[PDB]
């Protein structure tokens, strides 16, 4: 059985057992404006994360595919004889 | 506007933050008189 | 003219555009309320502009004037980086003091606006003035006004409360007073940059420390002596209390940099064993007898004496990093007490006509939206990290620590008990049961006026707790000329 | 089963709208306003910090010295 | 001497087993009966232990 | 990458709290739950990332706080002993929020439930991923706000609001020593970032090193529940279950451990601190083995369990061994959180009660819980080659291995420990599951046989077991609790492995242990352990079932009746805190209200010279009569006064005593 | 070495800071002194930061090898931390101290 | 001013209010008052001073290693 | 009683060639066993 509660109570998470019907819409709003903030952030960690020590060629570093310090070594690394 | 640097320093004293030039040696002194140890701080570094 | 009278005439303006609108129409106290408002948006414009122009590495005064007209009491009007931000508290201050208190004058309206118009004329002046003399006269113009603020739109001991204050005030002033003019007797004048210079012999410096300190121990206030505030911060009107404790309780923080610090060092360094002591036990008899508290307002005004006590200690340390906590904790109380008597003071009390926490229970269940913005102040108010109050405390205790070890660790019981006493209130207003049943009807939650000036004195709390360097910046440099010592290889270059 | 969202914000009940009271007009286009503008003017002042001006002679002294790479 | 009230605690501690009449043994004949007897209780204290162990004994006689 | 680990669990936070209007109670879990879920594989590969390849990461964003000197930064640094302490975080921390979307299904508030669970994840991330101590003081903080906020959720139950209060200032007693402790580092190095502290640490002097250690270990003991301040793990049980699950039993408690394991190359310069870690893990660990053994509530046994088991880490970090606590650590939020879960499912399945002397039988309604809890238990005691095999008993094994006389007692102190352990242990599973019902009867009242006749479509409730996002955490988590010990216990332990090479765990080679635990112990110490579990299990089964008459003549022994209530009664340290220091505190308040603040200070000031003047003023108007006659004498006296003054050349002071003298015989009446 | 910027040229002293010999009463003589002193000891003390800026790459780049490849750094850094501090001028001001 | 909602004020926690804002009127010097106003005014203070006079300067943490002292004097 | 009867050690503190001087912090550092008493 669910709480009786007041009608009148305005709450930003929702109050008591709130579901709009619109949700999924808000939902998948609320989605891309996350994946657009993260994907801000990832841009941002990419050009500024440091490392002393870089990755070997052959062993598995998905880092190597977005950071710039690592990409510019191996770039040119990718240059010899 | 400006003391001899020893009239100020018998009201308040050296250190509290006022190490007057000098204030390591005579407190190499003071503390080898009191504690009886001698000082003798680590290089801190393994070449020199 | 000066830019930094322009600051102190646009209030003086409002005065007069309130007092000739009514003859040149029975008009509206609307009306009235909207020229305060606005003349008060216009002090706040001016002065972001001056900060914008503002050097922060500069060892001169900026925005003076050249007089060249000398009399006897002339006005100088100099800033800062030491003065900056206390100047731009106020101007941020005082627009919310006014709509905080927006419908609740209800009589007298004029009269309420004339005063705040003219209490921000003062304190805009004694973070303004280049001289001692002139620093002591706006310190103490601001107590006539406080004397009718709290009379006329005051609670119900609002007789005894503004004796209290005004008579307090006026004798811990007056021992000030004395030590001004010897100073100025000694040295012929009370600019600073002439006092500055001079070094007062060391007896005399013991006698105008005892003097400079009799008024700030009076006006901190330390625990001895603090029951003007627990009357004056409570019986007065909301805006009343949100001037007294941001804007007031700040005189004397900005008036241990001025008058202490510079011109008597030798004292100031001899003594601070006595005023640690003192500032170690308001940290514990404050804290104490802030738990058994039964009046909210009284609660929120006995938690600014033991947070006035930490930035004291800091002022006191002889390092550049207790200094700079000192002012950061100084403007960190202005934004967060000022939240916490909007709460109390002006919401509680105007939906339930009391202030004995024994009528509130369970608030959150019909004001979600005040539990929410009540408990990031209460947090705040216990110095939790991500806002400027843990800051201006981490640093504050910090140098208390390193100029006497002892004190630092007792005052550093504040982290324990500040918490014990802002959650302990929270948790019985907000939480605690529920809603409680001597409320006979519901209370409808926050209004628009209501959530948006919480939320901009919050939002200051948290943006400057997480980049301060937007207050540290102009510190650095000015705060470093109020240090006494030498270390002994980087002193008399050659 | 969820029920439906609810609440009077502002305490403004269904029917009617938010009745403007006065403080509302200056204390957002003044008030605010100025913040925000004070916030875009604030990137484009100079900075005269003693830390920028301290560092870039304090790198020049530690360039002279190992303790710090010269470009020159 | 004994209380004025007639309770002993080595009288107390003897009567604490299985009572012989009861007025509510009907009432109560279910929590030790059927699905609660002491087999069916701990049937299936170590659920896998006998797959397990048969499925063991094969990995044992293949390296042989 | 590594920035957007840390934002992921923050941003779903904000969607949920302020947002829950907008995308309701399903919006709000989707999103809570699938951004956790994002931030768990993005650590996943951090940990390949990192510690695979030894590439330590380092991101620095902007300033904090920048004093002369003090140069702290909103800044991050990955390394080894970073991504070791992310992984069961964040897998915890997604398995039970998908624990929760079925746990809390019936709550009125879904959207801050999860909200705060999100909010909850974002400050361990910071907590662990921190550049500088000060940094790291915000996640310390950040997870104390979050306690507080889900021990006390239904704020509505006075109990909850007493147990949040109380999880609150015991946390800040050890914030204002870890601060204290902070300010030493500051005065003494100038500053707080992890790197500027272990490069310099051999060298700072023994006595300071002494003053940063006990300091940060008072804190430490404060969040890791230690013997003295521990009062409040227990009191959290409160909150929902999810939250002891995974912020009271798995992530929160740690920062307590991790704070040492952190500090590593600067607590190693200090015999004093390491000899006290390892004293204050020993007593913890039967402090709290002998309370859970003596406790009625399921979750009141399971909280202390997490207090043992703490104290076994504390004391492996005394012992000088800190990738064995590392260890210890991350296993240890496998199996327990585990317990939770499934001791989450058995108070549900019932009534939401929580008494053991109410639940019986069970175990054919609830088959999967009992499996997985004992899958749990079977770790929790160190079965061997469980996933607790492999780190519980090596701690055992090498204090026993550093042949020490303190060493040697720890053993025997901890195995005690493990004994009491394996008991309520076996008290949790027989009391749920192997015991003869206990509960009500619609506990158990099936559908096979016919007990109704118009209202057999409803009205049987026979104990079901949950869904689909109920077991699926449990499941998995059991699947942890096996293979996980033996999976990495070379990464951890090996014998010279080179995982912390990075200095994230520098051993000092004075203190090793590695080899001697590895060839000196006997045979017989090192296998102990299971011997006592193998014998007390039986024996503890036979009394709770085969003989069931012994432990009723020891509660109803006079002997037993208190050796039973002192513990039950958690060593009556809460009645001692409560009435001797919470209650002077409060005593102490009202004194100084009332006798000073509203007393001797308005006696001895204005309320005394308001009482005072006011009647000195009308006793010298009492002499003003409107008679010329006495005005007339009254001139000619002040006339002779003043002859008399000055002619006589009396003594000024002689003056002042008269005019004093005067003033208080007008304020005396009559 | 790095060209000195334009930004650092109107901050520049152009004195050296000290008080010997300086006029108390000729004001823009003194105010210099005062901000000469003040920016050498800022000086001093930002070079500590960017010595422990370097000390600390090479801490994360040696691992456990820091502790015999970045003493030159650390002994750079320790002699910073006792030799400067910022002090002020206001000890310096008010007191004249000679070598004899 | 504002009309407040309606609370059910008790008569029995207005006159507790209404004591303690009105309790410093009564009171009075006894031997017990005289302890608790010497012990918290004078002995504590006095107590925490005294430790604040003899320890000040007396230790310093600043750039001390190994083979140097905290103790200052 | 655990002190009392507690077990000798048994493995000699292990020898360092030059006390790994160099690998911890030079001379004004800690160094491990290097031809010392016991
Ligand atoms: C960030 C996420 C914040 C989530 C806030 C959720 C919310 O609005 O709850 C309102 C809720 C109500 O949300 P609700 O929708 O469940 O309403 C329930 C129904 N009532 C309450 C009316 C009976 O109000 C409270 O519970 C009051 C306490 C607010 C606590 C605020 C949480 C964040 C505080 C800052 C922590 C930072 C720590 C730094 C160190
Ligand atoms: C819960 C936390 C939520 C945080 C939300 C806001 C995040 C803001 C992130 C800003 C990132 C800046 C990107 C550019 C890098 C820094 C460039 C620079 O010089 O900035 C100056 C100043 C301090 O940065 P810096 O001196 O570089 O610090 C050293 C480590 N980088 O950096 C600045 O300009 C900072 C000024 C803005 C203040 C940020 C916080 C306001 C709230
Ligand atoms: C602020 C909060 C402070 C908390 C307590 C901090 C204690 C710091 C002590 C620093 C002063 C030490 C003075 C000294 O030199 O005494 C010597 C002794 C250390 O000598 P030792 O460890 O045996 O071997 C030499 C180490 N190279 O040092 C000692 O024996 C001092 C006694 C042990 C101190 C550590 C344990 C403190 C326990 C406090 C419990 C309080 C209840
Ligand atoms: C350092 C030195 C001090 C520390 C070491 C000594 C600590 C005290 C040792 C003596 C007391 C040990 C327990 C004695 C028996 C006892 O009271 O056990 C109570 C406990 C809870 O039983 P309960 O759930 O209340 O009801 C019976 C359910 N079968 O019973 C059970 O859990 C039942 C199963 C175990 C019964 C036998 C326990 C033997 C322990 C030895
Ligand atoms: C050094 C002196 C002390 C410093 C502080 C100075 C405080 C000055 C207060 C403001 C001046 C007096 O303020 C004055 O209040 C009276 C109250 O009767 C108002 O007078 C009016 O009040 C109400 C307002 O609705 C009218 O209905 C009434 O008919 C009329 O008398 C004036 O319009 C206002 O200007
Ligand atoms: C260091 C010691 C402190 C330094 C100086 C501090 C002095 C402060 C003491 C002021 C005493 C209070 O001053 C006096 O208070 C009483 C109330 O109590 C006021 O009396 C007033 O309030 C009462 C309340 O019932 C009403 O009858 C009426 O409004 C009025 O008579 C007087 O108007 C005021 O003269
Ligand atoms: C933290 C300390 C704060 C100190 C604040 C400043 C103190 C001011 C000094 C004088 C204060 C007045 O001091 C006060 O004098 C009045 C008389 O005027 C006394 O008042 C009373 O005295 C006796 C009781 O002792 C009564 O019987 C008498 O009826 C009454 O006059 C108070 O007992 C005394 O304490
Ligand atoms: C966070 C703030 C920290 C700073 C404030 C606290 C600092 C405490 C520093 C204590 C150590 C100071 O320096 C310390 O002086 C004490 C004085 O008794 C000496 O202590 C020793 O004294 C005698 C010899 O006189 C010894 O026989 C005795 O075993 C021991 O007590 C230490 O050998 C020395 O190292």
């Amino acid at each position: 059985p669910k709480i009786p509660y007041p009608k009148h109570v305005w709450s930003p998470a929702g109050g008591w057992y709130a579901q709009p019907a619109n949700w999924k819409q808000n939902t998948a709003i609320f989605g891309l404006v996350i994946f657009g903030i993260t994907a801000m952030v990832w841009k941002y960690s990419a050009e500024h994360e440091v490392r002393h020590k870089m990755p070997e060629p052959d062993r598995f570093y998905p880092s190597r595919y977005w950071v710039k310090q690592i990409k510019d070594y191996e770039r040119a690394q990718k240059e010899k004889q | 506007r400006r003391r001899p640097i020893e009239e100020t320093l018998a009201e308040i004293g050296e250190g509290r933050g006022i190490k007057p030039p000098g204030y390591y040696e005579r407190r190499a002194q003071r503390l080898k008189e009191k504690y009886g140890v001698d000082i003798n701080p680590v290089c801190a570094d393994p070449d020199q | 003219m000066s830019l930094l009278y322009v600051l102190l005439i646009i209030p003086i303006i409002g005065i007069f555009l309130i007092s000739t609108i009514d003859s040149f129409y029975f008009f509206n106290v609307s009306y009235y309320k909207k020229i305060a408002l606005i003349t008060t948006i216009l002090n706040l414009i001016v002065s972001l502009i001056i900060y914008i122009l503002f050097d922060f590495s500069n060892n001169q005064f900026q925005f003076i004037q050249e007089n060249l007209d000398l009399s006897f009491y002339d006005i100088y009007l100099g800033v800062d980086g030491v003065s900056i931000y206390f100047v731009l508290l106020t101007t941020i201050i005082m627009p919310i003091a006014l709509v905080s208190n927006w419908n609740s004058i209800t009589n007298n309206i004029k009269s309420y606006l004339i005063i705040m118009l003219l209490l921000e004329t003062l304190l805009l002046a004694v973070f303004l003035v280049l001289d001692v003399l002139l620093f002591y006269i706006f310190f103490e113009s601001i107590l006539p006004p406080l004397f009718i603020l709290i009379g006329l739109f005051g609670s119900s001991n609002k007789v005894r409360a503004s004796f209290y204050i005004f008579l307090y005030t006026l004798l811990g002033s007056l021992f000030l007073l004395l030590s001004i003019l010897t100073m100025s007797s000694i040295v012929g004048t009370t600019y600073f940059d002439v006092l500055l210079k001079s070094s007062f012999e060391y007896t005399t410096q013991l006698f105008l420390f005892f003097g400079i300190f009799i008024a700030f121990a009076v006006k901190t206030p330390v625990w001895g002596l603090n029951s003007w505030l627990l009357r004056a911060h409570v019986e007065s009107p909301l805006g009343g209390s949100i001037v007294l404790a941001a804007i007031v309780l700040k005189l004397s923080l900005y008036g241990v940099f001025r008058l202490i610090l510079p011109i008597l060092p030798q004292a100031s360094l001899n003594l601070t064993y006595i005023v640690y002591a003192i500032g170690a036990i308001t940290v514990l008899y404050a804290s104490f007898s802030t738990l058994r508290t039964v009046d909210v307002k009284e609660l929120i005004a006995y938690s600014s004496v033991a947070h006035a006590a930490i930035y004291l200690m800091g002022v006191f340390s002889n390092t550049i990093q207790g200094l700079e906590g000192a002012i950061l904790l100084g403007l960190a109380h202005g934004f967060v007490s000022s939240g916490l008597f909007i709460c109390a003071g002006g919401i509680l009390y105007d939906r339930t006509g009391t202030r004995l926490i024994y009528f509130f229970r369970g608030l959150t269940q019909i004001m979600p939206l005040f539990s929410l913005f009540f408990f990031i102040l209460c947090l705040g108010n216990a110095g939790t990290p991500l806002t400027l109050n843990f800051v201006g405390e981490f640093m504050s205790l910090y140098g208390t620590l390193e100029r006497l070890p002892i004190a630092g660790m007792l005052a550093s019981t504040s982290i324990i008990f500040s918490a014990a006493y802002s959650i302990y209130m929270y948790n019985r207003i907000a939480f605690g049961g529920s809603v409680s049943l001597y409320f006979i009807d519901c209370f409808r939650d926050l209004t628009k006026r209501e959530f948006f000036i919480l939320f901009t004195l919050v939002s200051f709390t948290v943006i400057l707790g997480i980049y301060p360097s937007f207050v540290l910046d102009g510190l650095h440099y000015n705060i470093s000329s109020v240090v006494y010592g030498i270390e002994p290889n980087a002193s008399y270059l050659t | 089963q969820y029920d439906p969202p609810t609440g009077w914000l502002w305490g403004v009940r269904p029917g009617e709208k938010y009745q403007n009271e006065g403080w509302e007009g200056p204390f957002f286009y003044g008030f605010w306003g100025s913040l925000i503008v004070f916030a875009i003017a604030y990137a484009y002042k100079p900075d005269t910090s003693i830390q920028t001006w301290a560092l870039e002679e304090a790198r020049r002294r530690l360039e002279a010295e190992g303790i710090l790479e010269d470009p020159n | 001497k004994p209380n004025i009230t007639g309770f002993d605690m080595r009288e107390f501690l003897r009567h604490t087993k299985t009572p012989t009449y009861d007025p509510w043994e009907r009432h109560e004949a279910w929590r030790y009966t059927g699905r609660f007897s002491r087999f069916n209780r701990f049937k299936g204290a170590l659920p896998g232990f006998g797959i397990a162990t048969v499925a063991f004994t094969a990995y044992c006689v293949f390296e042989h | 990458m590594y920035l957007s680990i840390i934002i992921l669990p923050l941003l779903g936070s904000v969607v949920s709290g302020f947002f829950g209007r907008k995308v309701g109670v399903s919006g709000a879990q989707l999103i809570t739950c699938s951004s956790v879920i994002i931030t768990t594989i993005l650590s996943i590969i951090a940990f390949f990332e990192v510690g695979f390849n030894n590439i330590p990461v380092t991101i620095n964003i902007f300033r904090w706080i920048d004093s002369e000197w003090f140069i702290i930064n909103w800044g991050f640094q990955y390394d080894s002993l970073t991504v070791s302490m992310l992984i069961p975080v964040l897998i915890i921390s997604s398995l039970v929020h998908i624990y929760s979307i079925s746990y809390m299904s019936s709550d009125p508030h879904n959207q801050r439930f999860f909200s705060y669970l999100s909010l909850f994840t974002f400050m361990m991330i910071i907590l662990v991923t921190a550049n500088n101590y000060l940094l790291m003081f915000v996640g310390w903080e950040g997870v104390g706000v979050c306690s507080y906020l889900l021990v006390s959720f239904w704020f509505t139950r006075i109990a909850a609001n007493q147990s949040s209060i109380s999880a609150f200032l015991t946390n800040r007693v050890g914030d204002c020593f870890l601060t204290v402790g902070m300010f030493a580092i500051l005065w003494s190095l100038g500053n707080l970032d992890y790197a500027t502290v272990f490069s310099l640490a051999p060298y700072i002097n023994s006595n300071v090193v002494i003053i940063i250690g006990i300091c940060l270990l008072i804190g430490a003991m404060a969040k890791s529940s230690q013997v003295g301040l521990h009062v409040w793990l227990p009191m959290a049980m409160e909150g929902p279950t999810p939250v002891s699950a995974l912020i009271h039993a798995a992530t929160m408690v740690t920062a307590g451990v991790y704070l040492l394991m952190r500090s590593s190359p600067l607590i190693e310069y200090s015999s004093t601190v390491l000899l006290l870690c390892l004293w204050l893990g020993a007593i913890t660990t039967v402090f709290s083995s002998l309370i859970g053994l003596f406790q009625q509530d399921i979750k009141k046994v399971i909280a202390y369990s997490t207090m043992s088991q703490l104290g076994m880490m504390v004391l492996s970090i005394g012992l000088s061994s800190y990738n064995i606590a590392l260890f210890h650590l991350v296993n240890h939020a496998f199996y327990k959180a585990l317990l939770f879960l499934g001791a989450g499912s058995v108070i549900h399945a019932v009534a939401d009660n929580q008494d053991f002397r109410k639940f019986g039988g069970l175990i054919s309604y609830l088959p999967l819980t009992y499996s997985v809890m004992l899958i749990a238990s079977l770790s929790l005691v160190a079965f061997p080659f469980m996933t607790g095999f492999y780190s519980k008993d090596f701690i055992l094994e090498s204090a026993y291995g550093q042949f020490s006389f303190s060493g040697v007692a720890v053993y025997i102190i901890a195995t005690i420990g493990a004994i009491f352990t394996t008991l309520y242990s076996v008290k949790v599973l027989y009391l749920t599951f192997l015991s003869n019902p206990n509960g009500p009867r619609t506990y158990y009242r099936l559908a096979i046989d016919n007990f109704f006749s118009a209202q057999a479509i409803k009205s049987y409730k026979p104990a079901h077991e949950g869904d689909f996002f109920l077991t699926l955490p449990l499941v998995i988590l059991a699947l942890f609790s096996i293979f996980f010990g033996f999976i990495t216990k070379d990464i951890f332990i090996g014998l010279g492995s080179n995982f912390f090479v990075d200095n994230s765990l520098f051993i000092h080679p004075i203190h090793e242990i590695m080899i001697d635990t590895e060839f000196a112990v006997p045979v017989l110490f090192k296998l102990l352990p299971f011997i006592f579990t193998i014998s007390f299990s039986v024996i503890a089964l036979t009394l709770s079932e085969l003989l069931s008459e012994l432990v009723i003549y020891f509660k109803f022994s006079r002997f037993g009746y208190n050796i039973f209530g002192f513990f039950n009664q958690r060593f009556l340290i809460e009645f001692f805190y409560n009435k001797y220091i919470t209650n002077l505190i409060l005593n102490l308040g009202g004194q100084i209200t009332k006798i000073l603040d509203k007393g001797s200070i308005e006696l001895f000031g204005p309320y005394g010279l308001e009482r005072g003047l006011v009647k000195l003023s009308k006793n010298i108007s009492s002499l003003s009569t409107s008679h010329v006659t006495t005005y007339a004498l009254y001139i000619l006296v002040g006339f002779i006064l003043y002859l008399i003054y000055n002619n006589l050349l009396l003594d000024y002071s002689y003056l002042l005593l008269i005019i004093i003298l005067l003033l208080l015989l007008m304020m005396i009446g009559e | 070495p790095t060209p000195e910027s334009e930004a650092f040229l109107a901050k520049k002293p152009q004195v050296p800071p000290t008080f010997d010999g300086v006029d108390y009463e000729d004001n823009k003589r003194l105010k210099q002194a005062q901000d000469a002193i003040i920016r050498e000891q800022w000086v001093q003390v930002m070079m500590g930061r960017l010595v422990r800026e370097e000390l600390s790459k090479c801490y994360y780049r040696e691992g456990v090898n820091h502790l015999e490849k970045c003493g030159k750094l650390r002994e750079r850094y320790l002699q910073l931390l006792a030799n400067a501090k910022v002090k002020g001028y206001l000890f310096e001001q008010q007191n004249y101290w000679s070598k004899e | 001013g504002l009309q407040h909602y309606k609370i059910a004020m008790d008569p029995a926690l207005v006159r507790l209010g209404s004591m303690i804002s009105n309790r410093y009127k009564y009171f009075r010097w006894t031997k017990r008052t005289a302890l608790v106003s010497f012990m918290y005014v004078v002995v504590v203070p006095s107590t925490i001073g005294y430790l604040a006079y003899k320890t000040d300067g007396l230790w310093d943490l600043r750039a001390k290693r190994r083979g140097d002292l905290i103790s200052e004097r | 009683v655990v002190k009392l009867t507690y077990p000798d050690r048994v493995s000699y503190p292990r020898e360092f060639e030059g006390g790994l001087e160099r690998e911890l912090g030079g001379a004004g550092a800690v160094r491990a066993f290097l031809c010392l008493d016991d």
